[PDB]
RNA sequence: GCAGUCAAGCGUUCAUAGCGACAUUGCUUUUUGAUUCUUCGAUGUCGGCUCUUCCUAUCAUACCGAAGCAGAAUUCGGUAAGCGUUGGAUUGUUCACCCACUAAUAGGGAACGUGAGCUGGGUUUAGACCGUCGUGAGACAGGUUAGUUUUACCCUACUGAUGAAUGUUACCGCAAUAGUAAUUGAACUUAGUACGAGAGGAACAGUUCAUUCGGAUAAUUGGUUUUUGCGGCUGUCUGAUCAGGCAUUGCCGCGAAGCUACCAUCCGCUGGAUUAUGGCUGAACGCCUCUAAGUCAGAAUCCAUGCUAGAACGCGGUGAUUU
RNA sequence: CUCUUAAGGUAGCCAAAUGCCUCGUCAUCUAAUUAGUGACGCGCAUGAAUGGAUUAACGAGAUUCCCACUGUCCCUAUCUA
RNA sequence: GUGAACAGCCUCUAGUUGAUAGAAUAAUGUAGAUAAGGGAAGUCGGCAAAAUAGAUCCGUAACUUCGGGAUAAGGAUUGGC
């Protein structure tokens, strides 16, 4: 009856609803708007994430008092071992809607996404694709087929790619699979480049590059059935009050005779597939590289890793990025990493940044030294030495 | 960048790695944790903290480096 | 308004309410916090001010013709901590503040103690009166 | 209460920029009344708190038009309810009045929303005091103080969580439909420019920041501590010593991991059609006319893009299918 | 000076637990007070054992302010049974 | 035993170890706690909670029925050997 003291809405309803998500991988709803004058690349990756630091770097914004400045910024890592393309994806336009209708393997798969096809692997007799690598086994007549229907229908072409799970620290035996849209020219080349790469891997090198914005999408941490309080936002009710205060006071007016959709209830908090959009790429690292965690300036050769390792990950003897910012999910999720849908040109996707030192002290507590060498020099001999 | 050091123990101090303080004077201490840093404000002596700079090196230890 | 540009997000400390060190000479004790100055609205929540801002306020311990009125004070000092894009978490001792004119001119001559480079680059005149910063 | 009409007059001249007497037609039902149809084998009967949605007769933000509009500031009016619309002193208060910040601090509804949601200050039981009245009992929208606020395990609704039936099982997808979130200001510069006699005094673009809202994250900073992790301290018991028990976690400092904070950080899209309105060509009307045909631009609006779920009876693709 | 009736509120006291008009008026406390305190008192309707005024001390009485204090609150979070 | 003390806390004697249990450690709860900056802005209203708290020394106002007020306020010390 007029709400003596007007205030906005608790919470925000297009996110709704707030269940818990059918996978922990995310699926893509979109992909970059193609370009078919360009050739054949990847719109989007598959990562993992491996934690969190923090990064020095001098700023290139005229005008802000920072001006050629140093400052220090945050920044999620994510192991990226190279990934292996298994399979090839047609999809033809109707009036409902862009359909699959046919999807091309390659004639040795490896046991990950053998295995993914299993619930049971160890008593299984894994005969999966064996039907389907004697097809191969002649000259690929009606491998060539299909191929030859992709290339006189489909629209549109998505790979099948896996990834490498045994070269990170995990113990999932298991690779995640996904469809990956291809945004270059000439679909007959996309399928002849896919054929090249069936059984071969494809590396971030390629794809990535330096301040180029990507969007993140992951499965965001779970926290179980949580209360309205801190799912929501909602105000604390005071100390007075009989039945709780971790709670809405009023739940609805008495006509609509009924509780609206748009009331915030309990439920479940996290472990929502989101999608967060501009993060700017820092750097694109190499395993084979002993000095990942070097800068131009930080000479001494030292990889990502920090003394300890990422926690609750592990190290990192792959490939990897460090982007910008926080990123969805927790440690261990699998996610995608997709290029941005539009041209940037804020001057903050436009800021080319030069790194100037890493953080690769231990977060498994107060980390006072980034090398174990610095720690010998600076402390000296231990009652245990030679 | 500069590798500041704890106003209470002389330990290093990367950026963001640690809280300032401003006396009301103008006294600036650097502190690379809390640790330190409520050790202060218990009006605390390294030269009596064990394990500090400022104790080893009043008590001689661990240098071996001065006659080399 | 009457401030030499821009300042970043920095962290709350002192909502109204609260009381600060009138540090300067103009001939008051405390300073008493009603009101932040850009303070835009929420329902039951508090304009809390923070380093370099300009707010109104009054005092309560001073010359007796200094009190009981309202007047533009700037924040100089601040015991919450916060941090600048360089990455440092830093924080004074006390909450201190000072008296101005709203366009940016001190009541006071001087200034009794360090100061935030915020309200120094903010507000020259104080800038100018200001002796150590930081 | 609110909107219209005619125009006598104001408006220096000028009814109609803005107003508008005498009169007059209407709207609403958030004021208060009139009624007394419902409920007296009972609907919990002030106000506050919290929360959502809706309305426009729009306070601000957007695009506009008009002005006795030079500029600035201001006023009148249109599309618009997309997003917002505060903090405190006194009072039980609604209301009312003050202080102050603000782009603005617009008004109203939903059983005068909301008591198995809270409170119980007020009213409105029993106790007690005053004043006035009454011979007296006792009374008084006259004051004052103290005064038990119950039940959900059910149905639906909502929130989230399973799941049969489709040949089985596994993997990858489509996306019907439903929802949607971005907001507002300041500083610099434009520019002491334009404008103006001066007085004073803009705007567009661009740059840097901020507010409100939202979504994630925990590197760092802070907090939290049953890591009962290390140390210390008291009483007492184990003869001592070491080592340890009990003190409803014995207490204190540190206390990582984990969780968490505008008390930390990061992130918050672009195309079309449109309204008002201004115009094009141009008829009707041999002229005129943005309009009738037809047509260009054009808003914080709509639909899309993007975003969340994925129909459990919507679907496709693919592998495998038992001595 | 009178009528009136038996006499006409004396000392004292107050918007007070009594005052309608009432957020009474002045001052003071406040940034701001329908609150409080002190003062005015033609006081609807104060008042002398139907006890008046004042009053140290005491009050699980009612009320205001101040210092300290604090998660009551801005603004919520973490932990244990 | 500690300690002013039959207080609280631990123990000897004697009696008990019995009050449906098990696994998890989600929300909401009951009881309990701690929390940066601020410090009652909340609220009818400081309800609740916090703070102080013992002993010794020091000093201890107004007003007063001269007895008190008063632990006033208000500062400093406490261990072990």
């Amino acid at each position: 009856s007029h709400r003596k003291y007007e205030a906005p809405r608790h919470g925000h309803l297009g996110f709704l609803p707030r269940k818990r998500a059918a996978s922990i991988r995310a699926r893509v709803k979109a992909f970059p708007k193609d370009d078919r004058s360009k050739p054949v690349a990847l719109t989007s990756f598959l990562g993992y994430k491996a934690g969190m630091t923090t990064i020095v770097r001098d700023l290139d914004r005229p005008g802000s008092k920072f001006h050629k400045r140093e400052v220090v910024e945050a920044v999620t890592v994510v192991d990226t071992p190279p990934v292996v393309v298994v399979g090839v994806v047609g999809y033809v336009e109707t009036p409902r809607g862009l359909r699959s209708l046919t999807t091309v393997w390659a004639e040795h798969l490896s046991d990950e996404v053998k295995r993914r096809f299993y619930k049971n692997w160890y008593k299984s007799k894994k005969k999966a694709f064996t039907k389907y690598s004697a097809k191969y086994a002649q000259d690929g007549a009606g491998i060539e087929r299909e191929l030859a229907r992709i290339k006189k229908y489909a629209s549109v072409v998505r790979v099948l790619v896996h990834t490498q799970i045994r070269k990170t620290p995990l113990a999932q035996k298991k690779a995640h699979l996904a469809e990956i849209q291809l945004n270059g020219g000439s679909i007959s080349e996309k399928v002849d480049w896919a054929r090249e790469h069936f059984e071969k891997t494809v590396a971030v090198d390629s794809v990535f590059e330096q301040n180029e914005m990507i969007d993140a999408i992951a499965v965001t941490k779970g926290h179980g059935f949580e209360g309205v309080t801190h799912r929501w936002g909602t105000k604390k009710l005071p100390r007075k009050t009989h039945r709780g205060l971790r709670k809405v006071a009023c739940i609805g007016a008495w006509h609509p005779a009924h509780v609206m959709w748009s009331v915030a209830r309990a439920g479940q908090r996290g472990y929502h597939s989101r999608t967060s959009i501009n993060h700017k790429i820092y750097r694109v690292g190499k395993g084979d590289d002993e000095a990942n965690g070097a800068t131009s300036f930080d000479r001494t050769k030292k990889t990502i890793t920090p003394m300890g390792g990422f926690v609750h990950y592990g190290e990192i003897k792959n490939d990897f990025i460090m982007v910008k910012g926080c990123i969805p999910g927790n440690r261990k999720r699998i996610v995608t990493l997709r290029k941005s849908l539009y041209t940037n040109t804020s001057r903050k996707a436009l800021e080319e940044v030069s790194l100037k030192w890493i953080d690769t002290a231990s977060k498994f507590g107060k980390g006072r030294f980034q090398t174990p060498a610095e720690k010998h020099a600076f402390m000296g001999t231990l009652k245990k030495d030679l | 960048m500069k590798v500041e050091i704890d106003s209470f123990s002389g330990a290093k101090i990367y950026p963001g790695r640690g809280t300032l303080f401003v006396r009301g004077d103008s006294k600036i201490f650097r502190f690379q944790n809390s640790k330190s840093a409520s050790l202060f404000k218990q009006r605390k002596n390294p030269r009596r903290i064990a394990w500090t700079v400022l104790f080893r090196k009043h008590h001689k230890k661990g240098i071996t480096e001065e006659v080399a | 308004n009457g401030a030499q540009g821009t300042k970043f997000r920095i962290s709350l400390g002192l909502p109204v309410g609260a009381i600060m060190n009138c540090a300067d000479n103009s001939g008051a004790r405390n300073l008493y916090i009603i009101a932040v100055k850009g303070s835009g609205s929420r329902l039951n929540r508090l304009p809390a001010a923070s380093l370099g801002d300009m707010v109104m306020a009054t005092v309560k311990k001073g010359k007796p013709e200094l009190r009981k009125k309202v007047m533009p004070a700037i924040v100089v000092r601040q015991a919450k901590s916060w941090r600048r894009r360089d990455g440092v978490f830093l924080y004074f001792e006390d909450n201190a503040g000072v008296i101005a004119n709203p366009k940016g001119e001190m009541k006071g001559s001087a200034i009794t103690g360090p100061v935030g480079k915020e309200c120094a680059d903010l507000w020259p005149r104080v800038a100018s009166n200001s002796g150590v910063v930081v």
